[PDB]
């Protein structure tokens, strides 16, 4: 079902170099809070988006956000 | 354009009271011709003919170029000559005959164009200021910094992992402790 509870237990990790790299491009011309989470907020759902197609659960082994999410939601 | 300064009305001025004094204009270091015997080298000068020299062409060629482009970008603009013919082309090539002749040599110098060159210039930014400056003597790590935006040229990345860069450090020969350092400013820099 795609269910999480904080099956298999499986894990998560965000990577954090896109996290430096989102802050550093924020912190350049802005750097603003509300900025910052909302792109973080926006390449995370693009990569649910992803795996949700990649599976098909609907709406009723490890996990990571690569840089290449955070780019394009930045971009 | 006089620009009216002083050590000319100073060096100029006495110079013509020297003049009045030691009727020759020529100091300790100088070798004034009569006109006469000028005049007869001179002539002699002139039935020599020399002949234009197949390898400056290029060079000649690649003067008259940039002397064109800017003349465009410099046809409303302060120094309003405008539009250098090929005519100036031509007249250079002149002027590097005449000084051929003046080395009574029938192939004409690169150093030869070259003065002339130096002549058409030197006729230009003679109206104001007459000044120019310098920056990019200390280059002590902008110059890493330079050859990494060459790198980005080439692909454009702000990696994590640096060997390319590295390596093209050390063969510019600076050492790895400032290119860290600079590394370290850079990406403080947020680059």
């Amino acid at each position: 079902t795609g269910n999480a509870i904080l099956v298999r237990k499986v894990r998560l990790r965000m990577s954090a170099d896109a996290i430096e790299i989102a802050s550093r491009k924020v912190a350049s011309v802005s750097g603003d809070a509300r900025r910052a989470l909302k792109v973080c907020k926006r390449a995370a759902e693009i990569a649910e988006k992803h795996y949700m197609a990649k599976h098909g659960y609907g709406y009723d082994g490890v996990q990571t956000v690569h840089i290449t999410h955070v780019m394009k939601a930045l971009n | 354009l006089d620009i009216p300064s002083r050590d000319d009305d100073e060096k100029l001025a006495e110079h013509v009271t020297y003049v009045h004094m030691h009727n020759k204009q020529p100091d300790l270091d100088f070798t004034p011709v009569e006109p006469s015997k000028m005049r007869e080298y001179i002539a002699y000068a002139k039935t020599k003919r020399p002949v234009m020299s197949e390898a400056v062409n290029d060079y000649v060629v690649q003067a008259y170029i940039r002397l064109r482009q800017d003349s465009k970008r410099e046809m409303d603009s302060k120094f309003s000559f405008g539009q250098a013919t090929p005519r100036t082309l031509l007249g250079i090539i002149r002027l590097s005959q005449a000084l051929a002749k003046l080395r009574l040599a029938d192939m004409v110098d690169i150093d030869d164009v070259e003065e002339a060159l130096r002549l058409v210039r030197v006729s230009k930014e003679s109206l104001y200021q007459e000044t120019n400056k310098s920056k990019e003597d200390e280059s002590p790590t902008t110059k890493i910094f330079t050859i990494i935006k060459k790198m980005l040229q080439e692909t454009g990345k702000n990696t994590l992992s640096y060997e390319n860069i590295v390596k093209t450090v050390r063969l510019r020969g600076f050492t790895m402790l400032q290119l860290s350092n600079c590394i370290q400013e850079y990406s403080y820099l947020n680059v």
